[PDB]
């Protein structure tokens, strides 16, 4: 057969099972008993906006007592208006306070006031994968593979907890001081036993079953991994158009074209991730994530060494010291204003 | 030809 090696991989798969069982036990303790109101706004100096998004912004902040830096996500409760915008916000905070994995950003505090919701996380000063990718054009296949391996492991962890991530893309991936990934922006993540039905995500990364209004499952994350790997290795995503509706027609079609510099191993992996037929999509078959981990394109990947952060990264971001924001783009600043009247108190009771 | 800037995710398409 292909391996002569097979005993090492099998023992390795029993160890994965052992790890995930302990991880589930730890997750459930925190999921059932969530932390709440662990800080307040005047505990932090606000320094600079690091990015914006639905409902507010993420700012670099500095804790006054300790001097530690953090990334504070600020959500304007009055912009979180639609039913699934509200539900998604509660998902994000509850999941983040319960997970623990080397490639997931750590939530350190959360709290709310009359006007806003706040989530305070570790600050990752190396910037977004997005910026680095657009600046250098594309990553070589070994470089893309190193990042992809971390997403594979992160999704194996999340899916084992019945969590779907649903917004994979370079904007959501930060590069830490060792050159490894941190996944942030859990605004679309959800705990799902079975199917879910919300039409949500980013157009370029949507699986066909989402676009087609089907009840869908964690396999949408494996589709999105295919989109991410393609975009990392090409410099642009596989379903690329100016308007969302044009993107959706390309996604559903069952067709994908590859750059001439893609290796055949890479194209084979991508054809099996970017597979419209759910009975054929890698990550969704009887062998689960192992069809991905055992694919030829990953043959050089030491999965355990990646998890243990023993592999030398392809790129280390420049860092000038604590609180350095040089790896982030600039955004317009807007003063935080807290109303004297509690807004939307009943919609965010649980936050 | 397609979008090169940061992409916003949509909560309810
Ligand atoms: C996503 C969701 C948001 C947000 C910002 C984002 C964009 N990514 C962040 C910016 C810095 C890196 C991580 O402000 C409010 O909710």
């Amino acid at each position: 057969g292909h391996m002569g090696a097979a005993a090492k991989k099998g023992s390795e798969q029993e160890s994965v099972k052992e790890f995930l069982a302990k991880a589930k036990e730890e997750f459930l303790k925190k999921w059932e008993s969530p932390s709440q109101n662990t800080a307040q706004l005047d505990h932090f100096d606000r320094i600079k906006t690091l990015g914006t998004g639905s409902f507010g912004r993420v700012m670099l902040v500095k804790h006054k007592e300790t001097g530690n830096h953090y990334a504070m996500k600020i959500l304007d409760k009055q912009k979180v208006v639609k039913l699934k915008q509200i539900e998604h916000t509660l998902n994000e905070k509850r999941i983040l306070q319960a997970v623990n994995f080397p490639f997931l950003v750590k939530l350190e505090f959360s709290f709310k006031d009359n006007s806003n919701l706040y989530m305070v996380m570790e600050y990752v000063p190396g910037g977004e994968m997005f910026s680095h990718l657009r600046r250098i054009g594309r990553f070589s296949e070994p470089h893309a593979r190193f990042y992809a391996a971390q997403i594979v492991l992160t999704f194996e962890y999340l899916h084992s907890l019945d969590l779907i991530y649903r917004d994979l893309k370079p904007e959501n991936l930060l590069i830490d001081q060792q050159g490894y990934i941190q996944v942030t922006d859990f605004g679309f993540a959800k705990r799902v036993k079975g199917r879910t039905w919300t039409l949500c995500g980013t157009p370029e990364y949507l699986a066909p079953e989402i676009i087609l209004s089907k009840g869908y499952n964690k396999a949408v994350d494996w589709w999105a991994l295919g989109v991410l790997i393609y975009e990392m290795a090409a410099g642009y995503p596989p379903f690329f158009a100016d308007q969302p509706i044009q993107i959706y027609e390309k996604i559903v079609s069952g067709k994908v074209r590859f750059p001439s510099h893609f290796s055949s191993d890479l194209k084979d992996l991508l054809r099996n991730l970017l597979q419209v037929d759910l009975t054929k999509r890698f990550g969704n078959l009887k062998n689960g994530v192992n069809d991905i981990k055992n694919h030829k394109w990953f043959a050089t990947t030491d999965w355990i060494a990646i998890y243990q952060r023993k592999v030398e990264a392809p790129f280390i971001p420049k860092f000038k010291g604590p609180g350095d924001t040089s790896n982030f783009d600039d955004y317009e600043e807007e003063e935080i204003r807290v109303s004297i009247n509690e807004k939307c108190g009943k919609e965010f009771t649980e936050f | 030809a397609g979008r090169t800037g940061r992409r916003q995710a949509i909560h309810d398409i």
